[PDB]
């Protein structure tokens, strides 16, 4: 487990995003805290990043997940971040499934990418998806 | 009615003796310019042709006095018209006798004819030993003469548009605009800043290299600040404020003249680069087609980056299934730095979305 | 009479004045205009100052009306609007009319006083208005 | 209520020990000029004179002590009155303690009566020559003399209405403004900037330059740097950092005097420059003015650019039909410069609608 | 339709004619600067190295003049597509005329083949004493070859994709943006400002070292100018405005080097100040993280200050009880210090506030 | 959250060897100062305790290199644990590999011990008279050593809280924001500008003066340059960009320095009078609460300028009715004085009223 | 035709001004696009733009369509625009036909302007039209 | 009493506060005054301020008022607000309140806080108020 003087700053960060300290981060405070910062978040798309870290699905953020939130995030670069931004950047039609014509599309900027495709296909459903695309990245 | 008929008949006949108050003001100054230039290697200060000069400019003095005496007496006849007063005394005040008797004064000063001499003691530049000279009083009074161009300011003044029309004066009139000589050089630095910051340094810069030059030149027997194009680089340098390098004046009036080019060399060289600096920046309308362009570039930068981070990302995982070690890793190298140039393109793309959403 | 001159340019002020060219400067021509200069002339003080220069008192400012506003505007400082302005800084009641105890609370910034109070009410009504502060500073 | 009584009491017994502390550090000053002028040539330092003179200097130095000492001694009972204190040491604080003793300190330093000599040596400019002599131990005290001009800075700030009005505190209370020495600087440079700036500029030009020449006299046997007029240049060229010419101090009290002006010349410089291009700007209801003044000369040429379109356009039609070459070549030349005439004109019309739509 | 192929077709040509045009004006630049180099020592102005190198240059000026032509040419056939024209004559305008034959002008200054010598006389630096040299023709006609660089300016022109893409001038064509010369330098002055001004003033650095260099090696035996490094140490601070200590031109080429030099270094030096300025600026999401951390750290320490005006209130009332005096007084005083402490990071805490909703 | 722990132990290793790189990369600073200046007068070259103080420059020199490799060892593990590597070869970049190439390089020139000497031969200033002398070859060592201050730079990076704590790195991740070492510079550049350019300007005058001091001390036999206070004034106006005067560095090595003092000083004096301005500048409440005050003021002198125009209007029309001529004439002008008065007080509170409602 | 460059060059332009991926320019995707410049156009404008090009009506901008006006404004002045707005300053009354009274008018900035109006009246309508006024342009 | 310059410029000051010149100050006046100076306070912390000073509870301010909120205010420092923001800020839950476990918690940025918190309950009902703030402040 990590140090006491970690845990404090962690927890010192957390009641930072938690103002009410029910030990929960609400989506209104997040939303709060963010047009704290200038930005003008929805309410969709801060549904949305705040179950990217929702592990149990509750809906809130717990310190442990806030916790994973930090482990992933105190690095000067988040790989898993840019490969799903690169995985956002793929997908045109925004359905969250990248098909081999988009592939061929994006190759633009073809048994390299039919061995691609083939080898990323692992669960043979006829597409790819973002667990294809981060199983292929990593 | 009435009053507008009289108001508009002294406009024109103001601005009727201020453009023969420029002719003779600048046709003395001219006439000195020849005159000084001419009298130091082409005659002598006693020489008929220096009369004959001298007394064409206290000519020119005589009736540059006596429009400026009757320029003056339109403008009582103007304040009386203005302010229903029908008495010329009302107007006389104190603010006005000061002007009347500076403008006078400013312009009587000039090279009177005849001969007459002063002895000039200089501390010479960069050796310190004294050099005298038997220079003429005409210098004196040559350099002051310069103080005419002064009515530049009032010939343009009266002829703006902005100062006669009837549409400005009524538009003026309702945000309650005072139109005068400030005003219409406020607003020459908004229409041609450039031109009029331009056609007063390439003109006093002139005026002050003769300034010099016809001051250094009895104390300059090396041919060193005497020289027209001499004074011209010093007078330029010190209105960059470089320096003075070896061409430092020998006279005090010399030094004057470098000090008020490096004054207002401290000002112009401020207002130019303020002025090309907002002739650089893209306008309202440019902008919005310069950001409208980088975001369709940075879209498709992020589509060639985004494929290059999946590019290499398979190469790295069919390196792997092919056991390779050297080639595995240095496409691993590679899928890092894909990443790394895609964060670069998304933070910089996202830099522009602010700042389309700012203004 | 004015000369052809200027009267073509005092028509052509009126014109930029008047946009429908009807001949008369309608109050809403005039908000326009001041709007038009940044400033947000309210109605009441739009129609004040639209019939000080009202001759006839038809609401509308006519070419002679505009030409004797411009005859008092062309100067440099106008006396009359001084005047006028010092007087409504004189009424804070603003009723339009200055009594005794106001001239002599703004004197302080007694004989003399009264004696300008009685010289001043030509009319004898017991106070001093507009039409006596102009014939007192003409 | 009692409170309020004391305090407005105090202001007047410390406003009136500033200026008194003011009279006797201006005063000291004066004489010290005067004394340091005159023995260089009219007497010499151990003249009655000397004595005379530095024992008037020394006897305004006590009593400006004294008032400096007083004016602290009002300090600690407004101190203990504003924060309810009833014993003197309270307030006695360290950082106070200090600025007691440096003011006590600043005030202390004059030529003390009575002759003492210090051997200087200078190394000469554009020369490298060392030059020694037997300069007076009391020019080390003449020159930090006047650092009492700080009194004027307490003066102002004492007799500032921001400061001493009961409206303008309680205003500021409500804002919760801190009304110190720099709000009243602050608001100085708002008010009349420029007359701040050269009422400060035009000050220590003097100052400057007769520190520079009462140091540059021991060392200069030239007269170069010893003359006031050539301090007055050499400050004013290194003010606006121009350069030093021939002008160099031979010593470093005028090295140092070179180098706080050009340091005060490189933010004055600026503040200036940056003053005079805000009276050159038009405010918002003459911009407005401006541009609705441009609003009808453009509409007015955009007509006249128009009609020169269509005007050489029937020109070349008419030529045409005429089975003209070289007249119907030379009017389509021109048809082609009206239409560019024409899309200039309409180009710089909506920059301005655009403009006036910005505000 | 059709016209669109021409004009594509005509881009090109121009394009591939501004990249020919720039590598023979290059090349007749660089073997200029051999040249001049060379001829100095290793050979001599009538030697057949001369000749030969001197007929390189001037043959690659007919090949320039040739690509100037012809490039001019398509410029006509351009013109005529453009604006629906047929015949040549009618774009010959007055303004095409002129710039026609400057560019030809420019182009056309280089040091002929063949030796020709002029009497070039000299007034010394910090000595004033003349200096005759017999210096060839070819270095007045070396020193214009650098207004060759003005093909740069063509060749980024026709290159860069904002003047030559179908989606940026349909998008400017929305919004009446004039594509030009200065457009392209005002959009390079917002992407990459400081490369701008990096490749500009360092490569002008060395034209001008070098050019100062080659104009005072005639009158130059010391090797105080001439030299290059010495060159380089002088453009630099007169870029700077610095002076020119020791290093002044004697020679009127480098006076006037040293003129270009300090007014380009007057504009340079802003607009870069004004760069690395907009760099240290806090972005608007980078300010708002900022401010968002100092309110964090304002709220911890506006509780440790009023911790603190608590604590020492406890410790002036513990010891008022115990009868202390010393002791109580030490902490009374400590106690108006915590309470002025808070009053600072309360004060200073609101800044804060004001400036987060300011924006 | 085992990545967690090991990078906040990295975080501490990285740090402390941070310290320890700056603890002996500025102790062989102040021992090279130190031998330097010990070395010219104190010793020679071949002394024992040049030998002994150079052997613990290169001593320190070692053991500097292997914090530095064992500092960029902790930036492999790191990066290892940042991007998920588990192989150190995964980080070894081409842009890695040159850095710790460039800080081992940079970081290991220092004085070798054992005297080696070069002949050093300068162009001396004013006189352009060559001088040569045998100079050691550990001044061309020692100047380098000087770049290891960018060791300060990593401590202050490393060191601050916004680069360490988890509240800043997770809010700056809400935002996007890069955490850097450019985002530390511009964050202290807000919080306290004056102080970052203040110990940055008053370490490297004295870092500059005395490199100039030591590099022209061989070539300086008349103490002009190689004197400390002359070296300080030097660096100081050459800041400014006064001037050299007679200081003038006789060897590219202080005309080199002087070139950085003069870049980095037309970027500090901007920033600077760019910081000193924007804190003589109004807050945005101190601005409401000065505009409030002047507002009143302004009320205040309008009626006592209306009063004025009412006094000498009745004054105008008593005496007018006393049959006067003198007396009603006088207070008639003084009448047209008073409404010109109150018609300035008049414009100048309006342009306050446009003033509060602008904001 | 067009080479394959350029084909592509326009259709990218033409794709950038069409979201949706039809192949017409619907007046909305116009708006929102000049919307995305800073301008602000009305619907009566934008529609009276759009249908500037439109050669079969549809009121739309098929690929074609969007060549042309492109091969009508690539060049850096487009003369037939400039005579369209010269039209538009002509006609004050903005009835869209130019009265022989105006005419005089804006001459003023007998018999000259007589015999240019009697050699424009093609059609014998007694006024002026724009297509009158190109044909005496060209 | 204050000498006659000194009551002149406070019922100066009173006259900038009270504009109907009724001679008390009232919320709405306060409101204005505060808006005129760039402030957008709220009426319940507008009414909490003007309540602050107010001795006989009427709601308005009269001249004794202002006279003592002046003695206070006119130092360059109170004490007695800035005691009673550090009151404030010790509130974290706002019921003017304060817990021994705050102060343990406030003193963390055990025997001597207690022996404080036994001598500071000067009326003993187990907690600390504001009298008992000032009181432990002299
Ligand atoms: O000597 C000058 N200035 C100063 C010298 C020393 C300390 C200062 N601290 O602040 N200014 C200072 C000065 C020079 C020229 C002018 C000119 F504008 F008239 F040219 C004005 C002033
Ligand atoms: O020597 C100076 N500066 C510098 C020299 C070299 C490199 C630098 N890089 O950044 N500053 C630098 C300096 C001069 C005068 C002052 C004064 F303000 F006190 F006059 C302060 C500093
Ligand atoms: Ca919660
Ligand atoms: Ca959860
Ligand atoms: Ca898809
Ligand atoms: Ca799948
Ligand atoms: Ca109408
Ligand atoms: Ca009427
Ligand atoms: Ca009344
Ligand atoms: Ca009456
Ligand atoms: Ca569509
Ligand atoms: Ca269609
Ligand atoms: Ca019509
Ligand atoms: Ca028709
Ligand atoms: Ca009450
Ligand atoms: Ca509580
Ligand atoms: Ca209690
Ligand atoms: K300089």
């Amino acid at each position: 487990q990590l140090t006491e003087e970690q845990i404090a700053e962690f927890k010192e960060a957390f009641s930072l995003f938690d103002k009410d300290g029910d030990g929960t981060i609400t989506t209104k405070e997040l939303g709060t805290v963010m047009r704290s910062l200038g930005q003008n978040p929805t309410e969709a798309e801060l549904q949305d990043m705040i179950n990217e870290v929702d592990a149990d699905g509750n809906g809130t953020i717990d310190f442990p997940e806030f916790l994973t939130m930090m482990a992933r995030k105190m690095k000067d670069t988040d790989s898993e971040e840019e490969i799903r931004e690169a995985f956002r950047v793929f997908d045109k039609d925004g359905n969250g499934y990248i098909s081999a014509a988009e592939l061929r599309h994006v190759m633009t900027n073809d048994e390299e990418v039919d061995e691609m495709i083939r080898e990323a296909d692992i669960d043979g459903d006829g597409q790819v998806n973002y667990e294809e695309f981060v199983q292929m990245m990593t | 009615l009435g009053a507008l008929r009289r108001r508009r008949a002294l406009f024109e006949k103001r601005k009727r003796l201020s453009d023969y108050a420029l002719i003779f003001g600048m046709f003395g100054i001219v006439v000195m310019v020849i005159e000084t230039e001419l009298s130091w290697g082409a005659y002598d200060k006693a020489s008929l042709y220096s009369l004959a000069l001298k007394c064409l400019i206290s000519l020119s003095t005589i009736i540059l006095l006596g429009l400026i005496i009757v320029y003056h007496a339109r403008e009582i006849q103007l304040f009386m018209v203005d302010n229903g007063a029908d008495d010329w005394r009302i107007a006389m005040t104190y603010e006005r006798i000061f002007f009347i008797c500076l403008e006078i004064l400013v312009c009587a000063i000039h090279p009177i004819p005849g001969n007459y001499t002063f002895t000039w003691t200089a501390r010479l530049a960069f050796s310190y030993a004294p050099s005298t000279t038997t220079a003429d009083v005409d210098i004196i009074l040559s350099i002051p003469m310069f103080l005419r161009l002064y009515l530049i300011a009032r010939v343009m003044l009266l002829h703006s548009k902005l100062f006669t029309d009837a549409s400005s004066r009524s538009i003026g009139a309702l945000n309650k605009i005072n139109f005068n000589t400030r005003f219409v050089m406020k607003t020459l630095m908004t229409i041609c800043p450039g031109t009029v910051l331009l056609v007063f340094s390439i003109s006093l810069w002139i005026i002050a290299a003769w300034t010099v030059r016809a001051c250094e030149r009895y104390h300059d027997q090396q041919d060193v600040t005497s020289n027209f194009l001499g004074a011209m680089w010093l007078i330029s340098i010190t209105f960059l404020s470089i320096g003075y390098g070896d061409m430092v004046p020998n006279t005090y009036c010399g030094k004057g003249v470098c000090l008020l080019t490096g004054i207002m060399g401290a000002g112009c060289t401020a207002l130019v680069v303020a002025v090309v600096a907002r002739k650089l920046e893209l306008t309202k309308a440019e902008k919005h087609v310069h950001n409208f362009m980088m975001d369709i570039q940075y879209t498709k930068e992020m589509k060639e980056s985004a494929a290059r981070v999946l590019q290499e990302a398979w190469m790295f995982y069919k390196h792997t299934r092919r056991k390779e070690s050297h080639a595995a890793r240095r496409h691993q190298r590679k899928l890092l730095a894909a990443i790394n140039a895609f964060r670069q393109v998304r933070l910089k793309h996202r830099k522009l979305r602010e700042q389309v959403n700012s203004m």
